[PDB]
């Protein structure tokens, strides 16, 4: 499971 | 480039940073996902967070913000401007403490790098019966090869030299009892000694120590 | 003359 980010 | 992990996937890498990691661990390593992408995984709040690294082949970023020329020179700016990710919405996301890629073992049996023909040489050159020494395999990286020296004290016989290779997916040679570590592995197959198809016995009498 | 790279044996 990847994150988004800034 | 302490930090990045060839070999390794996003299940390996969780293990890593739970098991030998703290809270603000993180590592790079190359996507399973999307081949030629890199992915950062990073430990907070007792789990595991991976984040994105796209390669256009002219630059590295996350998907979004900075741009940068090298995956090391994006993994550095991120460790040395706190605040500059953040999960979307979320909280800052600190990469405080590289996991190193650390050898597998730290026996001196252990030659890393090393192919098989460089192995045959120096175990038939300094070796003698039952030498042995176990490095990294070049045909299945993240796995590795045991190789001893078989047969007579001779320099010919076929090669004086077997090479065994050792899963890494935890240790085993060949769907055999799977180990936590290859010294573990090593220590059972000195007392119960593998046998090769063909009927020698690869005894491991004696390890050829790296001089490096 | 040409070497081929040693070969993996089966074990056990």
């Amino acid at each position: 499971t990847y994150t988004e980010v800034d | 480039r302490r930090w990045f992990h060839p070999n390794i996937t996003g299940v390996e890498a969780e293990n890593l940073l739970l098991t030998r990691g703290v809270d603000g661990s993180f590592l790079a390593r190359p996507s399973k996902s999307n081949p030629g992408d890199f992915t950062l995984s990073v430990r907070r709040n007792g789990a595991v967070t991976h984040i994105k690294i796209q390669n256009t082949g002219d630059y590295y970023d996350l998907y979004g913000g900075e741009k940068f020329a090298t995956l090391a020179e994006l993994v550095q700016y991120y460790m040395e401007h706190h605040g500059q990710l953040k999960e979307k919405n979320g909280d800052v996301i600190e990469l405080k403490y590289p996991l190193n890629c650390a050898d597998p073992t730290s026996e001196r049996w252990f030659h890393g790098h090393l192919s098989g023909k460089e192995a045959e040489k120096l175990l038939t050159e300094k070796g003698k019966h039952g030498s042995f020494l176990v490095r990294e395999s070049q045909s299945h990286p993240g796995d590795f090869v045991l190789s001893v020296r078989t047969g007579d004290d001779k320099g010919e016989s076929k090669s004086k030299v077997t090479h065994v290779m050792i899963r890494c997916q935890k240790y085993d040679v060949g769907g055999g009892e799977r180990f936590d570590s290859l010294t573990d592995l090593v220590e059972h197959y000195k007392k119960n000694p593998m046998v090769e198809t063909l009927g020698t016995v690869l005894q491991l009498k004696q390890p050829l120590n790296t001089t490096r």
